[PDB]
C-alpha cells in the first residue's frame, strides 16, 4: 500500500522523507520508488522536457509507500515503472456487468439483472479501480443472503426489510445497509449522512471510506 | 550435477510437415541450454547406478514409438525438457548460473510446447504425455511473470 | 448438471428481445451448448463402457484384453459374437475336436 | 466417446459463440475472453482425457472381478544360505523357524526369515536353508555374498553366506503381464491342452517359467522360479493345486530343470573414440548378465533378441555390436534353460 | 566507496574541533550544525549520484561504445497540429496537461502535453508535441486517430496528426542486451567449420549444411532448397564464403547425392493369430520413416535397423532377418540414404 503526495515548489527530495518517514536517511531508498534520475525533483517543465518519465517537477504526482514496503525490493521495482497503474492493480480488475445501468436500478432484488457488455473492439468490457469497487458494492448489496453457489452467507437481507415505513424499518434497513458494505474488509467505515422518506419511498445516502 | 547425481535413463534421454492454427515454433537453444547440454555430454556428472519411478514423463516418450513415427516432435520435446531441466537445477544449486536465462527464451518454450501438444492430439497413442505437457504448460508462464522480478531480487 | 441453473443469479439467462446484438447471450449460449454437448458425449459413453455395445477402439481393446485379435475387415457384429464363442471354446474330446473342424472348414 | 484435443474445442467454441454478433472477434493471447476460453477447453480436453483412462480402469476392473483372476500382489523375495560351524557337530542341534538373517552391509540393510525349521544332523559340517525376506519389491535382490551375518548369538557358527543372488524379488505386475496371464487363462479353460496345462502349472504365483514336454503316452512339465532352481515343496504344491487341469487318462510328472552354459563374446565399436574404459564395458556385462539370466526355460536365446536387449543403450553410444562367436541361433532342449556363464566384453 | 550521512557530518565535527576553538556548541539548533548538515547532505547526493552513474557504467557503458543502441521505456510522443474555424485575435493559453483523447472507440490510447503553448496573435495553425500517458509498444496509434481535444473551445476545429507516431520504446532485461552483443562478437569469427556454417546459414535459402573438412580440400553440400541445390546458388554462395574461407586453403563447393536401398525383410510373430493387412503395412510404413530420416554420411548399420524394428513391439516380434541385405552399407560423404523399395515378409 502507498500515499499519494504531488512536488511542491522548491521542495528537496530530502524534505519529503523527513516529514512522512520521519529519518531524512531514507530518501535514498524512496527515489528509487518513483524511478528518479539524479535531478530527482526540478523545478522546471522545460527541464522535465529532457527526458520525461525519468524526473519529477513542481506539480508532479509521487508515491510513498508504507515503511514495511519500504525495503522490500519487489515493491521497489513494482512502483518504479507501473506508476498511475498502481491503483488500479491494488482496486484490482475485473469483468464490467454494469451494460445498462439505467435498467438495473429499475428492478433490484430481483434476478438476471447483469450482464456483460462490449467496450473497445473484439473484447469483453472490463472496470478497474474506484469504478470496480462501486460495481462491486452494488452487485454485494443487490444479491440475497445465501443465494451464491459457494461461500454463502454474502449478500443482504434487503429483499426482506420492505415494511410498514415507521422509523424503526428505517434503521433496520440503515444497519443492514452498513453491515452490507462494512463486510469487504478493504473499506474502513461506513456511515449513514441522511435517511429521508416520500410515503411508500424510501430514500437516504451513506458515506464509505475507502483505504487510500 | 554439482551436489547430486541423476537417473541414467534421464541423462541417456536429454544427450541425444505438420502445421497448428495458433502456433509456430523457433528451435532457439536458450544461452541457459547451451551451456547446461555441454556438461550433459560430457562424463563429468555423477549418475546412479539405478533406476525407479517408471510414472515419469521420460519412460512414456520412450515407451511410445514417436521416435521413429516423429523424430521431428521427438526432438523438440528433447528441447523442452533440456530448458525445464536446467531451470530445475539453478534455484536448488548453482545460483550462480542465473543471469542467464531471459523471458524471451522461456517464451518460446511455450510455443514450442504447444505446436507439439496439437500434434499429439491427432495420435491418441500419446495421450498420457498429452496430459503431463499441458500441465507444465501453465507452469511456465508463471516463471516467466517472476523470472524479471526474481533476477533483480537475487 | 445445468449450466443455465446453478449459477449467479445476477447474469441475465436469456436474451435481449430490446436490440438486435447481444455478446452477453452468445457467450452463455456457446458454453451451454459446449458443455450440454460434454454431457452427451458423457451419456453416449454408456454404450461404449459395455462389451455388449462397445465399438471401434473400444471393442479391439475388449478384443485385446480377451486375446481375441480382430480380422481384417471384420465388422463388430460378428466380431463380438466370436469372442463369445472362443471365451466359450469347446475342445478336447474326440467330437469336440472333430466339431471344431466348422471353425477350420 | 473420443478425444478431442484443445485447439479443436477452443475453436468450436469461438465459432460457435461469434453467431448472432461481430463485437468479439478480436482474440490475441492479451484478451481476457480467449484466456477464460483456453481455460475452459483445458479442463474439458483433461475431462475427456481422464474420461479414457478410467474407461480403461474399468475395463480392467471388469475383468478382475467377472472371472475372480486377481493381480499378483507383492512377491516375497528368497532364497539358500550356507551356515559353517567352527568344527563339525556334536549334537542334533536345530534352528527355529522364524530366526533372523541380516547382511552388515550397510548399503542392503534389509533382514532375512526363515519359514520352517531345520535340524542340523550330528557330525555334520554345512548346512543349506532358506531364507525369505521380509521387504518385498527390488530390494530384496541383493549381490551374491551380501548376507555375512546371522544377527544373534552365532555361538557355534563362524560366517554365513550365500553363493546365488536374489532374483524372485519382482515388483507389482503391470497391466500387460496382466492380460498375458488372462488370454491364457481365457484359452485354458479347455483341458487337456498344452497351453491349458501351461496355465495349469502357471497358476502358482511363484512359478516365473514354465514349460512342457509331451510324448506319444506320458506328460512332463518343466518349471522353476526366477533363479532357477527346482523345490521339492513347490512340486507338492503343484500336484496339489494342479488337479482340476490334469488330463484324466495320461500320467503326469513334475521334475526336470538343468542350466545350459554357453559363453557370448562380442565387439563393441562406440562412437565417442574417448571414454572407451574398462567401467563402461563392466556396466555392459551387468546389462548382459541380467539379460541373459532373465530368460525361462521356455524362451531360446535368439541373436537378435540379444542385439536389441543390449542396443536399448541410445544408439548414439553405441554405434556398432557384432558377436566373433555367435553366428546361429542355439535351441534349447526342453529340459534345460540358457543362462550366462563366463561372459567376456572387449571394444576391439 | 560512498560514505553515508553520519560519517560525513563526524568528520566535519572533529575537524572543526580540531581546527576552530571559538566554536563548541553542537546543539540541534547551532547555525552552524545545520551548516554542516546542509554541506553533508549534498556531499551525500553528489555520492550517490557518483554510484548511480558508476552504476549505469558497469551494466552499460562499456557496451555503449559498440555499435548497440538501449532502451529505457520512452513513452511514445509525436508531433501534433491543430486548426481553427479563422485566425485568432488573442493569444490564447494551452495549459500542460492537456488531455488529446482519442477520436475512435476502439482506441483506449491518450496522450499529455508537457509543456505550456501560447498560441500567436494571428496564425492560423499551430504544431505541438504530446506524449502518451502509456509506455510502451501498447502507445503507438495509427495516422489520423488523434481528433479531439478535453480542453476544446468554440475556435477550435479539429485536430489531426499526420505522422505516425514511430518513438514507441519498450525495454528489456541486460541479458537481452548483452545476448545480440555476443551474436555480433561471435559472428566476427572466420575460417572455422563453424563460423563457415553460420556464414552459409546467414544467406537465405540455406538449411542443413554439411562440411567435410580435409588437409588437401574443403568440400560444403547441402539439400537446402525443397532437397535439392541449384547451380545458381552454388555460385552465389561460393562468392560469400569466399570471406570465410582460410588463406591458402582451396574451397570447393558441391551437390548433394542419395542411395536408394532394397530392402526384403521378414519377421516372425510370436502370436500368428495377430498378423493382418494392417500389421504388415505399418511395419512398411515404420520401416520406411526410420530409412527416410538418416543424417548425411550416416551409414547404414544394419544392428541400429534391427534395433528400431524390433522396438516396435518386444512381446510381438521373435525373430527377423534381411534377405537381401547382406551387412552394413558404407556410404560416401555426400551420399544420403533413402528408402526404394521396402517389403515386409512374416513368418
Amino acid at each position: 500500500r502507498f500515499k499519494k503526495h504531488v512536488v511542491q515548489h522548491e521542495e528537496t527530495m530530502q524534505a519529503i522523507a523527513q516529514r512522512y518517514y520521519g529519518d531524512v536517511s531514507y530518501w535514498i531508498d524512496l527515489v528509487e520508488h518513483n524511478n528518479l534520475k539524479y535531478p530527482y525533483l526540478v523545478e522546471t517543465d522545460e527541464e522535465k522536457m529532457k527526458d520525461p518519465e525519468r524526473l519529477a517537477s513542481t506539480g508532479d504526482t509521487l508515491i510513498i509507500p508504507i515503511e514495511s514496503d519500504l525495503t522490500d525490493v519487489s515493491a521497489k521495482e513494482i512502483n518504479s515503472r507501473d506508476k498511475d497503474v498502481l491503483v488500479e492493480l491494488a482496486l484490482g480488475r475485473d469483468l464490467n456487468i454494469t451494460a445498462d445501468e439505467k435498467y438495473f436500478n429499475e428492478h433490484g432484488t430481483s434476478d438476471n439483472i447483469l450482464a456483460f457488455s462490449t467496450n473497445g473492439n473484439g473484447d469483453l468490457d472490463t472496470v478497474k479501480g474506484i469504478d470496480n469497487m462501486k460495481q462491486q458494492l452494488q452487485a454485494r448489496l443487490l444479491t440475497p443472503r445465501g443465494s451464491l453457489m459457494l461461500h454463502p452467507n454474502y449478500g443482504s437481507d434487503l429483499h426482506n426489510l420492505f415494511g410498514l415505513n415507521i422509523p424503526e424499518q428505517a434503521t433496520l434497513i440503515e444497519m443492514e445497509v452498513l453491515r452490507t458494505l462494512t463486510s469487504d474488509n478493504r473499506v474502513k467505515s461506513a456511515n449513514l449522512i441522511d435517511w429521508k422518506i416520500q410515503g411508500n419511498v424510501y430514500s437516504g445516502q451513506f458515506s464509505v471510506e475507502i483505504k487510500s | 550435477n554439482n551436489f547430486i547425481p541423476q537417473p541414467q535413463g534421464l541423462l541417456r534421454f536429454l544427450n541425444t510437415s505438420f502445421v497448428s492454427k495458433f502456433y509456430t515454433p523457433q528451435l532457439q537453444l536458450s544461452e541457459l541450454a547451451k551451456k547446461v547440454l555441454t556438461n550433459i555430454k560430457t562424463d563429468d556428472i555423477p549418475v546412479l547406478e539405478r533406476e525407479f519411478n517408471d510414472n515419469t514423463i521420460i519412460h512414456k516418450a520412450n515407451d511410445t514409438l514417436l521416435k521413429v513415427q516423429a523424430p521431428r516432435m521427438y526432438m523438440i520435446l528433447q528441447s523442452i525438457v533440456l530448458e525445464a531441466y536446467a531451470i530445475v537445477n539453478c534455484f536448488v544449486e548453482n545460483p550462480s548460473s542465473l543471469k542467464y536465462l531471459t523471458e524471451e527464451d522461456v517464451s518460446i518454450t511455450r510455443e514450442n510446447l504447444n505446436y507439439v501438444a496439437d500434434y499429439l492430439g491427432n495420435y491418441d497413442d500419446y495421450n498420457s504425455v498429452v496430459l503431463d505437457l499441458r500441465d507444465l504448460d501453465l507452469c511456465f508462464s508463471a516463471i516467466e511473470l517472476q523470472l524479471p522480478l526474481i533476477k533483480k531480487e537475487a | 448438471a445445468n449450466f443455465l441453473k446453478n449459477l449467479h443469479p445476477l447474469l441475465r439467462r436469456d436474451r435481449n428481445k430490446k436490440d438486435n446484438q447481444d455478446p452477453n447471450f452468445a457467450l452463455i449460449d456457446a458454453l451451454n451448448e459446449e458443455m450440454n454437448q460434454v454431457e452427451k458425449d458423457a451419456i453416449e459413453s454408456k454404450l461404449q463402457s459395455s462389451l455388449k455395445t462397445s465399438t471401434s477402439e473400444y471393442l479391439d481393446k475388449f478384443g485385446d484384453w480377451f486375446g481375441v485379435y480382430r480380422k481384417t475387415d471384420e465388422k463388430d457384429d460378428v466380431y463380438r459374437a466370436r469372442i463369445i464363442k472362443y471365451l466359450l471354446l469347446k475342445r478336447g474330446t474326440n467330437n469336440a475336436i472333430i466339431d471344431a473342424i466348422k471353425d477350420y472348414l | 466417446m473420443k478425444t478431442r484435443k484443445l485447439t479443436n474445442i477452443l475453436s468450436k467454441l469461438i465459432d460457435k459463440t461469434m453467431a448472432g454478433t461481430s463485437k468479439i472477434t478480436d482474440f490475441t493471447p492479451g484478451s481476457a475472453s480467449r484466456s477464460l476460453l483456453e481455460a475452459v477447453s483445458l479442463e474439458i480436453e483433461q475431462f475427456y482425457i481422464l474420461t479414457k483412462e478410467n474407461i480403461d480402469w474399468g475395463i480392467q476392473e471388469g475383468i478382475i472381478e467377472a472371472f475372480d483372476f486377481q493381480k499378483r500382489q507383492s512377491k516375497r523375495a528368497y532364497g539358500d544360505v550356507t551356515i559353517q560351524f567352527y568344527q563339525p557337530l556334536d549334537m542334533r542341534m536345530y534352528i527355529p523357524a522364524g530366526t533372523t538373517f541380516t547382511s552388515t552391509r550397510q548399503e542392503y540393510p534389509q533382514q532375512f526369515e526363515t519359514l520352517v525349521d531345520y535340524y542340523a544332523e550330528p557330525d555334520s559340517t554345512e548346512i543349506v536353508v532358506e531364507v525369505y525376506c521380509k521387504e518385498t519389491g527390488v530390494a530384496g535382490n541383493v549381490p551374491e555374498g551380501t548376507i555375512n551375518t546371522i544377527a544373534s548369538g552365532s555361538s557355534l557358527i563362524r560366517s554365513v553366506n550365500n553363493e546365488y543372488s536374489f532374483n524372485t524379488g519382482t515388483k507389482e505386475e503391470s497391466q500387460e503381464d496382466f492380460k498375458r496371464r488372462f488370454h491364457s487363462f481365457v484359452e485354458s479353460r479347455g483341458r487337456a491342452t498344452n497351453k491349458s496345462v501351461r496355465y495349469g502349472a502357471l497358476q502358482i504365483p511363484d512359478v516365473e517359467g514354465v514349460y512342457v514336454y509331451e510324448e506319444t503316452g506320458h506328460i512332463t512339465v518343466f518349471a522353476h522360479d526366477r533363479n532357477g532352481n527346482l523345490s521339492d515343496t513347490l512340486k507338492e504344491d503343484i500336484i496339489d493345486a494342479l488337479q482340476d487341469y490334469r488330463p484324466s487318462g495320461i500320467m503326469l510328472d513334475v521334475t526336470g530343470v538343468e542350466k545350459e552354459e554357453v559363453n557370448v563374446s562380442a565387439t563393441v565399436t562406440i562412437s565417442n573414440k574417448s571414454r572407451i574404459g574398462d567401467t563402461l564395458q563392466k556396466h555392459i556385462e551387468s546389462v548382459i548378465r541380467s539379460y541373459l539370466n532373465n530368460l525361462k526355460t521356455s524362451d531360446d536365446l535368439i541373436i537378435t533378441d540379444l542385439i536389441q536387449a543390449i542396443m536399448n543403450i541410445d544408439d548414439v553410444l553405441i554405434y556398432d555390436v557384432s558377436f566373433d562367436n555367435l553366428d546361429e541361433n542355439i535351441i534349447v532342449p526342453p529340459q534345460g534353460i540358457i543362462r550366462a556363464g563366463e561372459i567376456k566384453v572387449e571394444l576391439k
